[PDB]
């Protein structure tokens, strides 16, 4: 745990989750709930 | 706000090819087009060449009276 620092979070968060395809699940009155195309978009910072 | 019940099932689009799908059932597709719009085309060309070719043939015939 001691091992993971801020560099480690962000080296395991851009194999992961920087511009990675996503998993969704959703149930009940959920049409206000954006699509998939806007969850994936919004898994990478083009600002950076 | 309508309420609405249905099941979606999505996949990424990432996972499938994009362009295929274009000449795919190609038969069908033109037969689809041809059977359900031979009406509408017809009732489109049919007036217009008719009107086309009736002026030329009475041209020709205007032009052909009116020679020595
Ligand atoms: C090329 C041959 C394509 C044949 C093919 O589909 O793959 C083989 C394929 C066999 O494997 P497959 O699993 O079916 O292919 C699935 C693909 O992997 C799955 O690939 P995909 O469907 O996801 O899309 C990939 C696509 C490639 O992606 C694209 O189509 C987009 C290409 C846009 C390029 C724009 C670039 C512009 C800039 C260029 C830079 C140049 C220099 C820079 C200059 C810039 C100056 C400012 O590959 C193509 O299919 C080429 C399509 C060509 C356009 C079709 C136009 C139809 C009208 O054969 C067929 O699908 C059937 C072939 C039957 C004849 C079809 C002939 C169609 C020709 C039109
Ligand atoms: C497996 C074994 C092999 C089996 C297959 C082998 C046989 C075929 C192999 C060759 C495949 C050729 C390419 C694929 C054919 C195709 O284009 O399908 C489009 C289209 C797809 O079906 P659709 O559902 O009606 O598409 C409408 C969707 O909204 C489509 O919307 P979208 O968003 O999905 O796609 C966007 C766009 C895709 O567009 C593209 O991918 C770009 C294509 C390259 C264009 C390059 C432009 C160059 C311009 C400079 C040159 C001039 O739309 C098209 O797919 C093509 C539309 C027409 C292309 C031209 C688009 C430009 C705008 C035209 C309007 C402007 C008019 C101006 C005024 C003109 C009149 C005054 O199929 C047809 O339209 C059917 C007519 C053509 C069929 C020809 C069949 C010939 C006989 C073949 C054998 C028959 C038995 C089999
Ligand atoms: C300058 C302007 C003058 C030129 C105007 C040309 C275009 C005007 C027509 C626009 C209206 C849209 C009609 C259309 O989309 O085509 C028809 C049908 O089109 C025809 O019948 C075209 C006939 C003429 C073909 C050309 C003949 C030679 C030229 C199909 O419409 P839908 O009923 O919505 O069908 C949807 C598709 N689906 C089959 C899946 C239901
Ligand atoms: C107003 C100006 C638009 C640019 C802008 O603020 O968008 C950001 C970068 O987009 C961008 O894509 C900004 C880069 C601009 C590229 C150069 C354009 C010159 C013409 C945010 O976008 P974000 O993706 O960082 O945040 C979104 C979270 N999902």
């Amino acid at each position: 745990i001691d091992a993971v620092d801020a560099s480690t979070v962000k080296r395991v968060a851009n194999k992961y989750i920087y511009d990675k395809d996503i998993a969704i699940s959703a149930i009940g009155p959920i049409q206000d709930l954006p699509d998939y195309n806007k969850f994936r978009r919004r898994t990478y910072w083009n600002r950076y | 706000p309508v309420k609405l019940k249905a099941v979606v099932y999505a996949l990424s689009p990432f996972q499938q090819k994009i362009m295929t799908g274009l000449w795919k059932d190609l038969p069908e597709k033109i037969h689809h087009k041809v059977s359900e719009n031979w009406i509408s085309a017809t009732l489109l060309v049919t007036p217009v060449v008719g009107t086309y070719w009736y002026a030329q043939y009475f041209k020709e015939q205007e032009k052909l009276e009116h020679r020595f």
